[PDB]
């Protein structure tokens, strides 16, 4: 009387498989086996990569920089001098570190208004409650509100070779590019009515803490107004409070003539960020991406701990397998 | 006591004829479903969390802890409603059916919503009665009528109802015709066996006769009526207090082991949620006793935040971290147990082996809520008749004046015509072709079992039994004569009197009172000369476990006739306990009468009855029989269905043995002396009476020191197998109390067929009721039912076994990974500012629950045989045996709690240590703080499901869909979600987070690795299950 199918008398037809130490031991010598050769590939591809960086921030007698740690006068110029023994030969990606810097902070994080970044006529006139500290200045709203706009990186580094001769060369550094692709060209968007960005910013005002206001960041319109690649890369809140942001890159020559020669060099710092009130620290950063990312001995040494003590244990379990 | 009228004329508060068995109505069903649902601990938590993120600000949205109550709350409202509204419709099916009513002479038609108390309802063939009527005139003569109650106690005999014998000629002519009767019936009894009453109906004289109305004449409620043209009744009970809807009981036995180690877990997820919250805010203010520490010139506080009072400030942040905390209590383990335990509750009633072709009856299930319990099962109590002796007698070995034939004219003939009357057997009058058989189409169907065997043994020697035509008894006397019996009373068999009797006027000769019983009541009747051959005779069949009933007879003369005849229809005008009174009118009309012999009938056991019983003992369960019939016929079973091997010791606590008050003290101490010295198992067994149990446990007080119980259970626990005979259905249940409060929890199921068995029934922590014939009083109790007893073993070892891995499994899982959901929240606040802040979007922690990891944990606990059912019930030897409530104990909970913990470090420091690079793209752009949640989040995902794949035994193609559709699902899903921007959307801050996720190549490294890692400890330990 009851129905007779496969589902209701529990006989679905099911694969069941079976597992003994035969069937399982291959797998950790297969395991074993593609985990050693890709750490080793990455392990020795991470060393490859030549990577410098300079402290900046003072704070001792013997630090160049630090003649404008206290605040004395509004334009600062330290010079620092580095030397590369090892020569860099693809593009080279300039960053600027931050340490001790919550980025992640609850406050902090929220303390945007996203729907007035993507270029909204009515949220630009009245910003959010969630950027309320650095909402309105002077009974005005502030066009980039928010304590993420608020405390943009605002210090210019630059980059010099010496040669033979005691001359300084410049070296160019690209501006372009820096920030995500998606974000620059569809999350962040310049308010849409108007032909000249000054006229797009009405009534609202620049931050408290900047200086010029955010229709003026950049000569470039493509970069001027809430698509500066500067801005762009600073509102991505970092994960950690020790962070390294995209600064500048420095592209490879067409010629074969490395990117940065081995030889001396100057770092020009026009020092305005003051990071030495909560103890933190500010670094240049001169690195070369392989096709991995960055300098990170993690992944190499992790797949040679993974796939060797797979490797060891599988051998072990085997040979107590055989003679026991 | 109550009046009734015939046609509510001259010769109040009655209910409605409309049944409901529904809870809720309708509008009440939100107020009182909700507040049901809101008393558990989980689902009030998630109340308590949610108004405090609507009352004051907290890390994440009221979405994150607002939609997964809201859906959860939703779905089981739904199961809850749509089962009450199954339960509503099945009632208006009932109450919504046309009967035809003789409101006042005219057939009209109304509604069985519409009868009320006193009215003529007439029925038709093959139509259910809509309430209780009384037969009051049928349409064929003698007013008898044919109603199957196979709806009410699961009999298909057509038995014969009759007809008031006043009102016999009114079929379809003025039953309206002021019809004078005044019914006083007792208040409604669900006894469905006994009803008092007294009709009073008044003719053209002052004449006020009166039948005793009994069962015989009430049809009950829910009856199909059979082979009768039309009928004619009048409504006495209807509507909840019919004998068919004051049965609707039988639900309070719900507690399993598994939902209150639930409540052992849940409590102690919510102190390590209160050591988290109180961890980190005591950590908050260690860390923010640094003067930049908090405010440091970036961030700062608003003036509101800054002034406001730092003993709220301290409150407020340790409520913010039991919201950010707060998804270590699962919010669908609810949901998923209840729909788990609802669906997984067909497969015991959708299983063709739980099938009887006899019965034509399956397996029912009334309470889901246990279904994890019959994996659980300790204590088996078994009732004997009927449970282990199926009721099926066969006759062997009359005997006559103790001389066992196998005098020839006189005494030869008594005993089968009392054989062959003294008995109500009711023949199937619709005998076919004589042809068939020697005689006839003789079938012989009855309530009692012994009767039937007796009426069959007279039919292999010349008499044969042919009766009940119009109260006349028929019977063949080994020739051709009819000899017509004109049966004037009959003397109803009671437990009380142990003895049922017939009053019969021989058709040439004169008054005979024919009486049956036990040894034990009818030898003090008869004379003492006789029994002394008889006894020893009755004493070897009682040995050899068969059942036996003496009989005798007594010649009454017409002058002691007509004084009994007006003593007894007197006796049956009283109301008032007539039953009881009955018990004594006519107890002093048996007194002196001749013996002529005893007989002896078996009880075969069941089809696999030794079987089932040897299972049971393998798989580790102590089977103990409760029964109340003799000691000496119980003893011959238990031997026949292997519960006593032959060198086992029977220690007897029987009467015979303690017939001293002090004898009980020492006599029940050498056991435990005796026993002791084989302690310094399997070898004893004990046998108890029901007048030696209740000494120990009434008789009680009188000793403290030595506590009689306690001893006595020493004993008990570990015997073989505790037989305990002539014990009352109060006794039952002190048995079965008993073994539930100690060492412990010993789990006890309780296995019966009738209603001396409810009793045990509702007390054990499972009750199994058999589909017998004594009624389905013990199945509509019981939280199963089965056809046969040897179905247990199919019940148990396979489906309870099932049912326990199953939960017990996804209990587990659902603890296991909300603890590695939460750990990387938690492990957070260390690298931030113990700002509360949140590693996850709120998309994810809503999400997470309810869609990513709900359904194939779901299929898992409803499609997962780790052993085969075909192997489990073909090797119960240690399976049933491996799993004593292990899998949820002190030890494998420590199991999942560690790896919770080192996959939830493995999750956040495996992807901590993967952002020192500065840059895991060849374009050498950098990963904010949302990329950083969602690594973690794909690994976490990644991992949970695959953790159960391991799992998994038994890959049906549910499996395969549910778990590669769930990974499936979060992938899309996370693509969608981070494709376009919402206008409704404010937050924004996923916009295109898990596709440039994915854009990297060490990113598909560092998740593959971290997976793995994660699920070494897992594959390794399946390695080492593999090492012997
Ligand atoms: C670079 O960005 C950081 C982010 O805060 C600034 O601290 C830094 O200096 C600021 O220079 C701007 C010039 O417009 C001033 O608005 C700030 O000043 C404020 O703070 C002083 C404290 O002495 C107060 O009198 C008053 O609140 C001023 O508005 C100044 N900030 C500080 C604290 O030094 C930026 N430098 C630039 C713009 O190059
Ligand atoms: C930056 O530029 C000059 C070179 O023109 C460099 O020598 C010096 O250290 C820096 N300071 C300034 C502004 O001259
Ligand atoms: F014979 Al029973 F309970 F059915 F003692
Ligand atoms: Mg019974």
């Amino acid at each position: 009387r009851p129905d007779n199918t496969a589902f209701k008398q529990q006989r679905l037809p099911a694969w069941q498989p079976i597992l003994t130490a035969g069937t399982v031991l291959p797998i950790f010598f297969i395991i074993g086996l593609i985990f050693i050769p890709i750490g080793i590939g990455i392990f020795v591809t991470s060393n490859n990569i030549r990577e410098i960086e300079i402290d900046y921030t003072g704070t001792e007698p013997s630090s160049p920089c630090n003649k404008c740690l206290s605040p004395d006068v509004t334009p600062c110029f330290c010079t620092i001098n580095f030397t590369l023994e090892k020569s860099f030969e693809g593009n080279v990606f300039m960053y600027y570190g931050l340490s001790n810097f919550y980025q992640n902070h609850r406050r902090y994080v929220k303390s945007r208004d996203d729907s007035q970044l993507n270029g909204d006529s009515s949220a630009l006139l009245n910003p959010s409650k969630e950027c309320e500290p650095y909402r309105r200045n002077e009974d005005k709203p502030i066009a980039p509100c928010g304590a993420i706009a608020n405390s943009m990186f605002n210090d210019t580094l630059e980059l010099f070779l010496i040669g033979n001769d005691s001359y300084p060369i410049p070296i160019a550094l690209k501006k372009k590019g820096i920030a995500w692709w998606t974000d620059k060209n569809v999350k962040f968007r310049n308010p849409p009515g108007g032909d000249n960005l000054e006229e797009r910013f009405k009534g609202t005002t620049k931050p408290v803490n900047w200086l010029k206001p955010v229709y003026m960041l950049d000569s470039d319109p493509d970069n001027n107004g809430f698509i500066n690649e500067d801005f762009i890369v600073w509102m991505r809140t970092a994960a950690l409070p020790t962070f390294r942001k995209l600064y500048r890159l420095i592209e490879r020559k067409s010629d074969l003539h490395p990117t940065l020669p081995a030889g001396r060099y100057s770092l020009n710092v026009t020092y305005n960020y003051p990071v030495h009130y909560f103890d933190g620290r500010k670094r240049m950063i001169l690195s070369t991406i392989s096709w991995m990312g960055g300098k990170n001995p993690f992944l190499g040494i992790a797949y040679i701990a993974v796939g060797s003590i797979s490797f060891l244990l599988g051998v072990v379990l085997l040979v107590i397998n055989h003679k026991y | 006591t109550r009046t009734v009228f015939v046609g509510n004329h001259p010769v109040q508060r009655f209910c409605d004829n409309r049944i409901v068995s529904s809870k809720y109505t309708l509008w009440n069903f939100l107020p009182k479903n909700l507040f049901e649902q809101f008393r558990r601990i989980a689902n009030f938590y998630f109340l308590i969390i949610f108004l405090v993120q609507v009352t004051v600000d907290t890390p994440t949205s009221p979405v994150t802890s607002g939609l997964p109550l809201f859906f959860v709350i939703t779905v089981t409202a739904i199961k809850q409603g749509y089962e009450d509204w199954l339960r509503h419709r099945a009632d208006n099916e009932v109450n919504k059916s046309t009967v035809y009513i003789i409101e006042n002479a005219k057939r009209v038609r109304k509604e069985s919503e519409k009868i009320k108390v006193g009215d003529v309802v007439e029925v038709q063939a093959d139509e259910t009665f809509p309430c209780d009527l009384i037969l009051l005139s049928s349409c064929t003569t003698d007013g008898t009528c044919y109603v199957t109650t196979a709806s009410l106690d699961g009999e298909s005999n057509c038995k014969t109802h009759y007809a008031v014998r006043d009102t016999i000629a009114l079929c379809t002519a003025e039953s309206i015709d002021t019809l004078r009767a005044a019914i006083e019936c007792e208040q409604p009894q669900p006894d469905l066996y006994k009803f008092v009453g007294r009709i009073n109906i008044y003719s053209n004289s002052l004449e006020a006769v009166a039948r005793s109305l009994g069962p015989e004449n009430l049809l009950l409620k829910g009856a199909t009526l059979k082979n009768t043209e039309k009928i004619y009744g009048v409504a006495v009970y209807t509507g909840m207090e019919t004998k068919m809807a004051l049965n609707y009981q039988g639900k309070s036995q719900k507690r399993s082991a598994v939902e209150k180690s639930i409540n052992a877990f849940l409590i102690v997820y919510l102190f390590i949620l209160l050591t988290k919250a109180a961890v980190c805010t005591t950590l908050k203010y260690v860390w923010q006793s640094t003067p930049y520490n908090d405010e440091p010139w970036y961030n700062q506080k608003t003036q509101k935040e800054r002034e406001t009072l730092k003993v709220l400030k301290m409150f407020t942040d340790f409520l913010s971290f039991m919201v950010l905390f707060n998804f270590i209590i699962p919010v669908s383990m609810y949901v998923t147990v209840e729909m788990q335990k609802f669906l997984g509750s067909f497969f015991i009633s959708w299983d063709k082996d739980f099938y009887d072709e006899e019965i034509n009856e399956g397996a029912l299930v009334n309470t889901s809520d246990l279904n994890e319990e019959l994996g659980q099962v300790d204590y088996v109590f078994t009732d004997k008749t009927g449970t282990l002796t199926e009721n099926s007698m066969e006759f062997i070995e009359c005997c006559i004046d103790g001389h066992k034939y196998k005098v020839d004219k006189n005494r030869e003939e008594l005993f089968l015509r009392a054989l062959c009357l003294c008995h109500t057997v009711e023949i199937k009058t619709n005998d076919a072709v004589d042809g068939a058989t020697e005689s006839a189409e003789l079938t012989y169907i009855s309530s009692s079992p012994d009767e039937i065997a007796l009426v069959k043994g007279a039919k292999r020697y010349g008499f044969t039994f042919l009766g009940n035509r119009n109260g006349y008894m028929r019977v063949e006397n080994q020739r051709k004569e009819i000899e017509e019996y004109e049966l004037l009373h009959t003397l109803n068999f009671d437990a009380v009197r142990r003895r049922m009797s017939v009053i019969v006027k021989t058709q040439e000769g004169d008054i005979l009172l024919f009486c049956k019983g036990a040894d034990s009541a009818v030898f003090p009747r008869v004379q003492n000369h006789e029994i002394e051959l008889t006894k020893v005779h009755v004493e070897r069949n009682a040995m050899d476990g068969y059942r036996t009933l003496c009989v005798a007879f007594k010649e009454i003369a017409p002058d002691d006739y007509e004084r009994i005849n007006r003593q007894l229809i007197e006796a049956k005008m009283a109301l008032q306990d007539r039953e009881e009174k009955m018990e004594k009118v006519f107890d002093d009309i048996e007194t002196n009468m001749n013996l002529i012999g005893a007989t002896a009938v078996e009880d075969k056991l069941q089809d696999q009855a030794a079987e089932t019983i040897e299972a049971l003992h393998a798989a580790g369960l102590k089977v103990w029989v409760l029964t109340g019939d003799k000691m000496e016929t119980a003893k011959s079973t238990c031997y026949a269905c292997r519960l006593f091997q032959t060198n086992t010791e029977l220690l007897e606590l029987t009467t015979k043995t303690i017939e001293e008050s002090e004898r009980k003290e020492d006599r029940l101490h050498e056991l435990l002396i005796e026993y002791r010295k084989k302690l310094l198992h399997q070898e004893y067994g004990l046998i108890i009476d029901g007048s030696t149990l209740s000494l120990i446990l009434n008789s009680s007080q009188d000793s403290s020191s030595n506590n009689y119980k306690s001893i006595f259970l020493q004993i008990c626990m570990k015997c073989t197998a505790v037989l305990c005979c002539r014990m009352a259905p109060l006794q039952k249940a002190q048995i079965v109390r008993m073994v539930k409060n100690l060492k412990g929890s010993p789990i006890t199921l309780s296995i019966g067929d009738g209603a001396n068995d409810v009793s045990m029934i509702l007390e054990s922590h499972v009750g199994i009721g058999i589909k017998g014939k004594e009624g389905r009083q013990a199945a509509r109790n019981s939280d199963y039912s089965v056809p046969k007893f040897k179905h247990l073993k199919k019940l148990l070892l396979a489906h309870g076994h099932l049912y326990y891995v199953r939960i017990a499994h996804l209990v587990q899982y659902f603890f296991y990974k909300n603890l590695c959901f939460i750990l990387p929240q938690f492990l957070y606040q260390f690298f931030c500012g113990f700002s509360q802040q949140p590693l996850y979007d709120a998309a994810y922690l809503t999400m997470y629950n309810i869609c990513f990891t709900s359904l194939p944990i779901l299929a898992y606990s409803l499609l997962e045989q780790h052993i085969n059912i075909d192997t489990l019930t073909s090797d119960p030897r240690l399976y049933m045996k491996i799993s004593g409530n292990a899998m949820l104990q002190l030890g494998p909970f420590l199991y999942w709690t560690f790896l919770a913990a080192f996959e939830g470090t493995v999750f956040f420091f495996g992807t901590y240590f993967l952002f020192q690079t500065a840059s895991l793209e060849e374009n050498g752009k950098v990963y904010g703080n949302w990329t950083f949640g969602t690594i973690v989040f794909t690994v976490l995902v990644f991992t949970v499901t695959l953790k159960l794949a391991l799992d998994t035994r038994f890959w049906t193609w549910i499996n395969h869909f549910v778990i590669w559709g769930s990974l499936a699902f979060y992938v899309f899903f996370s693509f969608f979600w981070g494709g376009i921007i919402w206008p409704f959307l404010k937050q924004q801050r996923m916009y295109f987070v898990f596709a440039q996720m994915l854009s990297s190549v060490s990113t598909w490294l560092a998740i593959i690795l971290l997976i793995f890692i994660s699920l070494f400890p897992e594959i390794l330990l399946i390695v080492l299950k593999n090492v012997r």
